[PDB]
RNA sequence: CUAAGAAAUUCACGGCGGGCUUGAUGUCCGCGUCUACCUGGUUCACUGCCGUGUAGGCAG
């Protein structure tokens, strides 16, 4: 028959906005004094993120909690639809329960891909992981600076259990917190660049910060198999894989690869395809949005 | 038919003897949903003056006349009983996007 | 001169090329001025007049010593999995300059460069000035930052015409041509 | 009757002091007779020279005011006149009542000739142009361009020469420049079945014209019947009522070289539809076709739907 | 070669004097707008410069 003529997913993993702070190296176990970068307008106008003589590294804390119950969705028309939808995503997560996508997550925590500017040129970044469950830390976790390139993934010995914690929030049984912080040297006055609105840079109270989309954007880099290559890196999760930077939209519709093509056959045509692609729709579903017509 | 044709005539005299199509006190509107009854080109237009000047679409058009020809015809939850009304409103669905693809090349 | 070094742009899911090409180009200017001389020039072997792109490509021209103290810097720092470096080999071609081409594109800066050398007024500097000097060029680009003002500024580069023996010349310090001249293969 | 290879679009032509009444019965637009008379005459002055042929017109009505006034409280119009010089005294004796109308009118010429075999595409329209400036239209003079915006935009389209999608391009190009116009187009078939439909008492089609293009209210045994379309009679050529003549027979013709006739009007059905409503623009020429065998000399355009 | 071709509506003028529109009023009851998103088009195909002239190197 047919798809659910209106039908939603509800978000997971969900981030915060990043506060940015500046302050001197060697100084990581004390970022509580720490000054938020001001913006400040100086004369043609612009915003340029005016690091102090005495503060080089920069700091981007935020947080994130993964919800976990992908299958279900928000609000569903057909009942007959909501039930084998649920069906599938349980023999998904039955076959094989999305481990090799918390690692590819837990990858996507490793490098700092939500620094976007402030993450090229930098001597090391370092993320600092900490899981709070009643208001203080449990384990935290440091991460090196040859691990975190843009494009090697492999089991590492601490990383797969930040991997087995995003699983285990992700699969709906006990969620987790995560305070995510950023260190990285970038340079004394160097401009690094946050979010802008329509110069107006985006700014929460007292500091300038990133939106918590673009976070969330380069916080879901998932999509390796795609048809054209698979050389230049991971691509971000999106139902057309589209990316406006390299400026030509993947996952064409002539190909029946895309997520509404996947998915529409999965559920009705039953016809499932590869481990990869079914990593790609179920990620497809951990990132939500307004499907059906 | 006649509607349609009377309204792509309202919009062909309106935006024929009136040049000022600019900014200005109380035209903000007149941008966007302006689309069709739009000025030429500005005295002070920018590089990209493709979108914020005069954008290359009825982007705002086609739901506006979708609205009319919501509102013009008070179609009810069984106005699709028999193929009589099903039928006008496939019509009317197939001249605005007529309508659409005409105004589409109007800005250019 | 001699020696090259291609460093080809990997393609980015987060960045265009441009946007690499201009990090990349801005690093080589700090590269450039923290090693000082007029000896290294840069070329772009994957040019388009036509779409004015500059592919993906960066040919950097200098001596093997250059290259070799280049590689061993952390002007590179960050950007080593960003790019893919081949090896210092000599050059296989006839020559061109790599020319930046300034413009008079806006009529404000003149206005005030005539208010500020002759103390006339802004009327008379709008009827010696007009808009009509704003220059248009079909060149490729790279977008850096800017030191004392904090505006972005876009490089237009020319290449220039294809010579089949070489003069002698500097660089500046940005691999472009003051009276050098580089060879395209 | 045959099919151009071009259609020279004549732009927006202001022409003033028309002819209103054009008619015996009808007073609106001047007669499409005047539009196939005014292109044959252009024929005739350019056409020789530019080694081409003129055929038909579109007939679009971008704006007209008529010189009429509704006198005091009265549903009916009357004609605004034109004071005449006197006679030998001062009598002011004779006032014959003929109406006038401002027009602006732009028409599209179907082109046969060598247009584009041995002449360029972009002079030939420029010449037309230039040359349909210095004559009259309908009765009225035409208005040059003295305002400003300065068109001149005489698109000499090609027509046959093309693809099939660049074909529809072209024409919806052309369109576009017929944006507040109404494009008036004969009717007789739908006259006919008209006819053929009050046939009940007597099928007059004096009757049946007379009785389509008014209101005809009717309530319930409380409405008005449902508009079909913007129709409007016309005339439609002209009728023989006298044997033809020899050159110099009858007394006071107009020239001693051509046949003499006494003729009477015939009056069809038109409609002013949309340039949109259209599938081409060369299916809306008005050619003027006669049968001199019998008296029937008539204008219309053929391929109207 | 067009219901073709042709055409001066002119001169003058005191609208004007008056006036009570008014009385009264119950708008009522009830509600799920939801989910997602890289502004890094150039918020000016820039900005003060060695000579009033284009010839530039210090967060350029």
């Amino acid at each position: 028959l047919s798809t659910a003529s209106v039908l939603a997913f509800e978000r997971k993993l969900d981030p915060s906005d990043a506060l940015m702070s500046a302050g001197a190296w060697a100084q990581r176990d004390a970022s509580q004094e720490w000054p938020a970068v001001t913006v400040r307008e100086k004369s043609q106008t612009v915003d340029v993120a005016n690091l102090p003589s005495d503060a080089d590294t920069l700091k981007v804390r935020f947080t994130l909690r993964v919800l976990g119950g992908a299958g279900t969705p928000s609000a569903c028309n057909d009942a007959a639809y909501r039930d084998k939808l649920l069906q599938t995503v349980a023999t998904y997560v039955n076959e094989q329960g999305f481990a090799e996508l918390a690692r590819r997550y837990a990858h996507n925590l490793a490098n700092a891909r939500f620094l976007w500017r402030n993450r090229v040129g930098a001597e090391a970044v370092e993320v600092r992981i900490n899981h709070i469950r009643q208001g203080e830390v449990a384990r935290t976790w440091r991460f090196d600076a040859l691990a975190i390139g843009l494009r090697d993934f492999k089991a590492d010995a601490e990383l797969d259990a930040l991997a087995e914690l995003i699983a285990s929030g992700l699969s709906g049984s006990g969620h987790v917190l995560l305070e995510v912080v950023a260190f990285a040297r970038i340079g004394d006055g160097q401009e690094v660049f946050p979010s802008q609105e329509l110069k107006t840079l985006y700014s929460v109270r007292d500091a300038a910060a990133i939106h918590s989309q673009k976070i969330g954007n380069a916080l879901r880099t998932i999509d390796t198999w795609y048809p054209d290559e698979d050389g230049l890196g991971p691509i971000a999760v999106e139902p057309y894989g589209s990316v406006t930077s390299q400026g030509k939209a993947y996952r064409q519709p002539k190909q029946k690869l895309d997520f509404y093509t996947l998915l529409d056959n999965w559920v009705l045509r039953d016809e499932a395809p590869a481990v990869e692609q079914q990593h790609y729709v179920i990620a497809n579903l951990i990132r939500g949005g307004v499907f059906g017509e | 038919g006649q509607i349609c044709d009377e309204a792509l005539q309202y919009a062909a005299r309106l935006r024929e003897l009136e040049p000022g199509w600019s900014a200005t006190p109380g035209c903000q509107l007149h941008d966007a949903e302006q689309l069709w009854l739009d000025p030429l080109r500005a005295q002070t237009d920018e590089t990209f003056l493709q979108r914020r000047l005069r954008g290359d679409w009825p982007a705002e058009v086609g739901n506006r006349f979708a609205n009319w020809l919501n509102r013009a015809v008070s179609s009810d939850s069984q106005i699709l009983g028999s193929p009589e009304a099903a039928q006008w409103s496939q019509e009317l669905s197939k001249e605005l996007t007529m309508f659409k693809e005409i105004l589409e090349d109007e800005r250019d | 001169m001699d020696h090259y070094l291609d460093i080809r742009l990997r393609p980015d899911p987060e960045f265009p090329p441009a946007q690499l090409m201009s990090v990349l180009f801005g690093k080589l200017h700090q590269a450039l001025v923290a090693q000082g001389g007029d000896r290294i020039g840069v070329s772009f072997p994957d040019l388009d007049e036509s779409r004015s792109r500059l592919g993906e490509r960066l040919r950097i021209h200098a001596s093997a010593d250059d290259l070799r103290a280049l590689l061993a810097r952390p002007w590179l720092e960050g950007l080593r999995d960003h790019l893919q470096f081949g090896e210092p080999a000599v050059v296989p071609t006839p020559y061109r300059q790599v020319s930046r081409v300034q413009a008079k594109s806006n009529p404000e800066r003149l206005r005030r460069r005539l208010m500020r050398r002759h103390d006339l007024s802004e009327e008379e500097a709008r009827k010696r000035i007009p808009d009509t000097v704003a220059r248009a060029l079909d060149l490729p680009f790279v977008t850096l930052r800017s030191q004392s003002t904090g505006q972005h500024f876009r490089l237009f580069i020319r290449h220039g015409p294809l010579q089949a023996t070489a003069e002698e010349g500097g660089f500046t310090c940005y691999g472009l041509s003051k009276g050098g001249f580089v060879p395209w293969f | 009757v045959t099919d151009p290879e071009a259609l020279l679009l004549l732009p927006r032509l202001s022409i003033q002091n028309a002819n209103a009444i054009s008619s015996p019965l009808t007073w609106g637009f001047p007669s499409p007779g005047a539009f196939t008379g005014f292109v044959h005459a252009l024929q005739r002055r350019v056409g020789i020279s530019l080694d081409i042929e003129l055929d038909g017109v579109g007939i679009v009505c971008h704006r007209f005011e008529a010189q009429i006034s509704q006198p005091a409280g009265k549903r009916t119009k009357v004609f605004n006149l034109t004071r005449n010089p006197l006679n030998r005294d001062g009598s002011t004796a004779a006032i014959v009542e003929e109406g006038r109308a401002h027009l602006e009118v732009s028409l599209l010429l179907g082109v046969h000739g060598d247009g584009l075999d041995d002449h360029p595409a972009q002079e030939i329209a420029r010449q037309v142009q230039e040359q349909a400036g210095a004559m009259r239209l309908a009765g009225g003079s035409i208005l040059p361009w003295c305002n400003e915006r300065f068109p001149a935009p005489n698109a000499e389209l090609l027509m046959l020469g093309g693809s099939d999608e660049q074909r529809r391009k072209n024409q919806r190009r052309l369109t576009r420049r017929l944006l507040p116009g109404f494009a008036l187009v004969s009717r007789e078939a739908l006259l006919q079945q008209h006819l053929e439909t009050l046939r009940t008492t007597l099928p007059e089609a004096t009757t049946l014209d007379a009785l389509l293009d008014l209101c005809r209210i009717n309530f319930e045994p409380w409405q008005v019947r449902d508009k079909p379309g913007w129709l409007v009679p016309i005339p439609a050529g002209y009728n023989a009522l006298s044997p033809l003549y020899l050159p110099g027979e009858v007394r006071n013709a107009r020239d001693r070289e051509t046949p003499l006739r006494f003729v009477e009007n015939l009056f069809g059905l038109g409609e002013w539809l949309s340039p949109h409503r259209v599938a081409a623009l060369s299916d809306l020429l008005w050619y003027h076709h006669a049968e001199p065998d019998k008296g029937l000399y008539r204008w219309s355009t053929p391929r109207f739907v």
